[PDB]
């Protein structure tokens, strides 16, 4: 099976809503030890964003029921509820380490230093999925992934203000998810509102240099900004 | 929850 | 613990993890004890959602081919293999546990399972070609017909199972048998049987199925 | 494709 038939298989599983095959077909494209294009980068991105996102939505549903049963004291019903929560967690982690392993070894490592768009992309991916593990982590294991998400987001932010204009939807995308990491994970609203406000104002002046993506990400920014205010 | 990037 | 796994399927359904849900209702069925009303729904909700995922992904790929044309064909078959694996699994539960342990006068459970039996044989025929098609169409006809005779004899025409049986059977005649008149006749008869007894009406279930019969009747 | 029972 050649590289373009795999890319064909990935875009077929997308319309078929089979994002597990779409993930494996793009994992097979990455492991050919060759760069990924814009469309193939997003193919991998959308694939794993849906796979882990299914588990996130499921986990948050079981977590809510677990808190209701904890309040009621039904300790016979809760051990089935909680056993199911761990199952989805372990599934959620297996996807994330699978994504992270394909970034440190293939995608971040292969980038040339003058390729700044792909690095910030893959570094925002690194921050995103480390944040996704920190959503369900607890105690000792949590402090590790929160640091890793910080390390990936901080480096990618420093690269992004250097060689990316304010209206770039990738530069704007990390600034959004970084402030989400500051508020939802680290519990720092002032650092989260400062990062979100700065990104929105930097892009409001360079707006005619930009469009459907950036304005939407900026719409999510001020939406997050209002919710935190 | 908050809103992240797609 | 049977009470344990029924909660597992209620949990899985909330998390809309239907592959996990059907495995719990599968496990519950193989303990050889009857299912309640809500338990029958869970099993029916669980397996229809799994089949609905295969048969939806199958309809966006099979419409493509109808070196690049091979992987389209091989991907169609792999989704086809997964679709048949789910049908034969629920058909095993119907033949070996559910329909088998049914009492003589347990018409609702009998028509319900037989309607399910004919459904998943119809889902099989939608992906079927050649010798295997002719086999699954007849079994679907054999299952739909037996539930039709029981429903028309012992159940009110307003019963949502007797209505839901009339709509799936008429769809089978139209789509799999290409018999538009018998599909129209069976749909129109039960729909008028229900209007003749509209005063007998949990009416929202019966009303929605009666409208799908008229929607299908107009499109035929 | 026609409408079946939900």
């Amino acid at each position: 099976v050649d590289r373009e038939q795999l890319v064909q298989k990935a875009r077929l599983a997308e319309q078929a809503e089979r994002y597990d095959d779409m993930a494996a077909a793009m994992k097979n494209v990455t492991e050919l030890n060759e760069p990924l294009s814009n469309e193939e980068r997003n193919l991998l991105s959308v694939a794993y964003k849906n796979v882990v996102g299914a588990r996130r939505s499921s986990w948050r549903v079981i977590s809510s029921i677990e808190q209701k049963t904890s309040a009621d004291g039904n300790e016979k019903k809760i051990e089935m509820v909680r056993a199911y929560r761990e199952k989805i967690e372990k599934e959620l982690e297996a996807v994330c380490q699978d994504v992270l392993s394909l970034l440190d070894n293939y995608l971040i490592k292969n980038c040339s230093e003058t390729q700044y768009e792909s690095k910030v992309f893959y570094l925002k991916m690194k921050g995103d999925y480390y944040r996704y593990l920190a959503e369900v982590a607890t105690g000792e294991k949590r402090a590790t992934v929160v640091e890793s998400s910080e390390k990936a987001y901080s480096e990618a932010h420093e690269i992004s203000k250097e060689h990316m204009q304010p209206t770039h939807p990738i530069r704007l995308g990390l600034a959004l998810n970084y402030s989400v990491f500051y508020y939802e994970i680290q519990n720092a609203p002032e650092q989260a509102c400062h990062l979100a406000k700065t990104a929105f104002d930097d892009a409001i002046a360079e707006l005619d240099t930009l469009y459907k993506d950036s304005t939407l990400i900026m719409q999510l920014l001020r939406d997050n900004l209002t919710l935190w205010t | 929850r908050s809103l992240s990037a797609p």
